[PDB]
């Protein structure tokens, strides 16, 4: 048969989902950042952790040996190029000090809001979900999508959409149309 | 003894 | 005082309570400070309102220099 | 007499003028061959006559002449016809020019010896503004708000506008009669510059929405959109192939463009006074790059806002070489003006020696196609001329022409005569305030007019 | 307008051929058909359009190419 | 002892001609002097950016004293001409303020120059 496809979870419940903290914790990250549901903060949580204990790991190594070297600047990269840490920032204890909320800023949303294209998170994810927003030259209809530094200044209105240029979309002719009989 | 050394272009329409 | 009078200049320095808190404030509060007894005075009222500014420019000239001079209110 | 007699013909009848005029034979055909290959092959910088050039400048009504394009007729060896549009524009010279005051005019500047002579004009105004407010609708057939650039069709049949009304209008060369108008589609996608490719009626064309369109004049469609430009692109150069470079003013990048591979290779400066300082044991940071003219294929220039005229070339990310403060430093403020003090001293102290003294800006740069010399424009008061060196690593100082007073908006170059002896026409667009805005302090005894200089070559 | 672009062309005088990439951008529009891109391709190639042959075409996420 | 001070140096200024820049995109940005005074008064000023070669200097003079009073940092940039620029008018500016928005997108950029502001002061 076709060799197998390998495959990932890419979330995990937490040790003991129903602590208020907890709960709070999770109902301000979803106000905030308008989070449909819990599993995104439970995906990125399983993220955050992986990283962590990485990190966690390389530093538990001397220094100056060639996997600590290799794999930390590997992560470091990584991290400064998903804009989550700072160009100031480049060592792996403060990839330690980092906290799920970068993350979450760095979703498309969260810029799509704070650009201005939207005032509100939820508006942010409407227009994201209508395929309103460019990414470049891009169409991007995924609110999880992870913005880079460079990626970050170049969002926009798409072409098509009747915001970024094209025409009306239906509602805004059908109306002119009836006007017009 | 050296290797032998290395050695269509790509052509453009616009219509309509 | 060369731009609107010493009389009228010296009402406004009294009206803000001092030439230091005159200059400090904005233009558009200088013009209400006059609005009381008409000093600075539809096309009226830009005029007023075009001179408050000059006003208010005038007194920066004069708080904050040592020795001010009548150079740039005799322009402006 | 089938069509490759013709062909036949036209090349034997073109052999003989160059026996006429004339080993040099050879050299002619490969010399009408280099374009080809993207390489300089015009070295006169060494035979211009800088001194003796015949300077003139000629005052125009309309306010702030924003822009200036040239076209000059070429015989096409592949047919051997010449680019002029009619028989009755056969070797005429066309000057465009656009204005902050809406208005197209052309001249005829044929005549080297003689003054620019105007021919016809077009003036928009408020009765073009669009009544529905929509972007797409705004296909008007005049501008109703400023123009800021203007290019003339290498074919010479048409020449098209563009400011910040966010359209494109295209006119005919002959009446300067509307035919088509392209809106840009965006609500922010302001025309800052354009550029035809060499012998192409292709039009490359930057918006201050951070995107560079393409444009086929002859189809009159738009064809791609480029991505990449952080800030708005405030100049576009073309030459003979696709390879079209732009500036990102304060992105302080410098992008070339090959269309036909879809990639970008960034250029940035990277220039810090510490070091600069420190190698020489007054520097100021380039803040935008605001000019670029493709020398070559494979080279080209750029202008900033800190006086730097730097050469790029292809291979290399950083500057090959680089020009500080080419056009000189701006004059001091006036210490009885600085403050209101009565005691001179202390207005003296509040210029802060010459802490306060900044550059002139590169508002205007351009290179004659594979040649080795450029000129550069300011609002200092006169054009320079560089020559580029044999290798291409460096440029001097060839000459300078102090006619020109006011901001030097955009510069242009013609040339006429036989192969062997040319003259060369400098045409410079000046005003009384930069382009793009008023920011400028008015310049004493600036007037709105084209400047024309003209440049012989002996040796 | 529409834009046909060839790239990564490799000769294969093993077949006889010309093997290559083809983007296609068509701006406020579908697609373009198998039957247009071969005319296109036919002209630019100075070939027949019996010898061109086109495939595996795919319109990218969002339109337009 | 002039009465700008302190002066930024050119590295300086580039990298706050940068940040206004991208504060005007973003409607982060409050141009001219009277300006400059209303966002101190309301207390929603990161810092006010003013020109050393405005014409005369001292019109901006009491900016300063608001600032001090109210603990904003304040740098003074060679150029008006420059300043207007970046602002994206098509005037000069001789004062300029970035208005208060924790939830700004280019909040790690103005308080990266408020720093060094702060440290130049
Ligand atoms: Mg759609």
């Amino acid at each position: 048969p076709r060799a197998p496809r390998t495959y990932s979870k890419t979330y995990s419940t937490p040790k003991r989902p129903y602590e208020s903290s907890r709960l709070d914790a999770e109902l301000k990250l979803a106000g905030e950042f308008g989070l449909k549901n819990k599993k995104e903060i439970y995906r990125i949580s399983f993220q955050l952790s992986k990283i962590r204990r990485a990190a966690r790991d390389l530093l538990t190594r001397d220094e100056k040996d060639p996997k600590r070297l290799f794999e930390g600047n590997a992560l470091i990269r990584r991290l400064v190029r998903v804009g989550v840490l700072s160009e100031d920032k480049k060592k792996l204890d403060y990839v330690l000090a980092l906290k799920v909320e970068d993350f979450l800023e760095r979703r498309l949303q969260t810029q799509v809001y704070k650009l201005g294209l939207a005032k509100s998170v939820h508006h942010a994810r409407v227009l994201i979900t209508q395929r309103h927003i460019a990414v470049g030259k891009q169409i991007v209809n995924i609110p999880s999508f992870m913005v880079r530094l460079d990626s970050e200044k170049h969002i926009d209105f798409a072409p098509t959409s009747p915001f970024g240029g094209a025409r009306p979309g239906r509602v805004a002719r059908r109306n002119a149309a009836r006007k017009a009989e | 003894p050296r290797a032998a050394k290395k050695r269509a272009k790509g052509k453009n329409l616009s219509f309509k | 005082s060369e731009l609107i009078g010493e009389v009228i200049g010296a009402r406004l320095i009294s009206h803000a309570g001092s030439l230091t808190n005159l200059s400090k404030q904005a233009a558009s509060t200088v013009q209400i400070l006059g609005a009381e007894k008409a000093l600075f005075r539809k096309n009226k009222g830009r005029i007023s309102r075009y001179l408050a500014n000059k006003c208010s420019m005038a007194s920066r000239i004069d708080n904050y220099s040592e020795e001010p001079s009548n150079v740039f209110g005799s322009v402006l | 007499e089938n069509p490759a007699d013709k062909r036949r013909r036209l090349a034997k009848q073109y052999l003989e003028n160059l026996k006429s005029e004339a080993d040099i034979i050879a050299s002619r055909l490969k010399e009408d061959v280099a374009e080809q290959q993207g390489r300089v092959f015009r070295y006169f910088g060494d035979k211009l006559l800088i001194s003796e050039a015949k300077q003139s400048f000629t005052r125009v009504g309309e306010n702030n002449l924003t822009c200036i394009s040239c076209f000059q007729p070429v015989l096409n060896k592949y047919t051997f016809e010449e680019s002029s549009n009619g028989d009755k524009n056969k070797g005429r010279l066309f000057a465009y020019t656009v204005s902050k005051d809406l208005q197209l005019t052309k001249y005829d500047i044929t005549d080297f010896s003689k003054r620019p002579k105007k021919l016809k004009y077009a003036k928009g105004g408020a009765k073009y503004i669009p009544t529905s407010k929509h972007e797409y609708e705004n296909t008007t057939e005049g501008h109703y708000d400023e123009i800021l650039t203007v290019a003339a069709s290498p074919d010479g049949k048409y020449v098209v506008t563009g400011g910040r009304d966010r359209k494109l209008i295209v006119w005919s060369t002959e009446s300067l009669s509307p035919v088509k108008v392209i809106p840009t589609k965006d609500r922010r996608g302001e025309v800052l510059s354009l550029a035809f490719r060499k012998n192409s009626d292709q039009l490359y064309a930057s918006c201050a929405d951070f995107k560079i369109r393409t444009y086929s004049i002859n189809q009159f469609s738009q064809l791609e959109i480029l991505y990449g430009h952080h800030d708005i692109v405030e100049d576009i150069s073309a030459l003979a192939m696709e390879r079209c470079v732009t500036v990102g003013a304060r992105d302080r990048t410098a992008m070339l463009w090959k269309i036909p591979d879809e990639t970008r290779l960034t250029f940035r400066g990277g220039d810090e006074p510490q070091k600069l300082l420190r190698r020489w044991m007054l520097f100021f940071c380039e803040g935008s790059i605001d000019v670029v003219s493709m020398v070559d294929d494979f080279h080209f220039i750029t202008g900033s806002d800190n006086g730097n005229i730097c050469l790029w070339s292809l291979a290399k990310k950083k500057p090959i070489f680089t020009e500080r403060i080419a056009h000189g430093i701006l004059p001091e403020p006036s210490f009885n003006d600085i403050s209101g003090e009565t005691d001179e001293e202390l207005r003296k102290r509040q210029l802060q020696g010459k802490k306060l003294l900044q550059p002139f800006w590169i508002t205007s740069l351009y290179a004659i196609p594979y040649s080795n010399v450029f000129i550069s424009g300011s609002w200092s008061g006169s054009l320079k001329v560089w020559k580029i060196s044999d290798n291409l690593r460096s440029f001097e100082l060839l000459g300078e022409l102090s006619g020109a007073k006011g901001v030097v908006t955009k510069i242009q170059v013609v040339e006429s005569g036989k192969h062997g002896k040319e003259k060369f026409r400098i045409l410079a667009s000046i005003a009384k305030e930069h382009r793009l805005g008023r920011w400028i302090a008015n310049v004493s005894g600036a007037r709105n007019g084209i400047y024309s200089a003209v440049i012989d070559q002996t040796g | 307008a529409v834009t046909i672009r060839t790239r990564k062309v490799i000769s294969n005088p093993l077949l006889a051929r010309k093997q290559f990439v083809v983007d296609v951008l068509h701006p406020n529009r579908a697609n373009v058909s198998k039957d247009e891109l071969r005319e296109k391709l036919a002209e630019v190639y100075k070939a027949e359009k019996d010898a061109v042959s086109v495939f595996g075409f795919r319109t990218q996420f969002g339109g337009g190419k | 002892n002039p009465k700008a001070f302190p002066l930024a140096d050119a590295a300086l200024t580039q990298q706050i001609l940068d940040v206004v820049q991208q504060a005007a995109n973003l409607r982060q940005l409050k141009k001219g002097a009277n300006e400059a005074t209303k966002t101190l008064n309301r207390g929603i000023s990161e810092f006010i950016i003013m020109a050393a070669d405005c014409e005369p200097i001292e019109i901006l003079l009491h900016l300063p004293l608001l600032c001090e009073d109210k603990n904003v940092p304040y740098v003074f940039v060679p150029s008006r001409v420059a300043l207007g620029r970046a602002c994206g008018v098509s005037r000069p500016v001789i004062a300029a303020s970035i208005t208060t928005n924790d939830a700004s997108a280019i909040k790690t950029q103005i308080y990266a120059v408020k720093d060094k502001i702060e440290t130049l002061l």
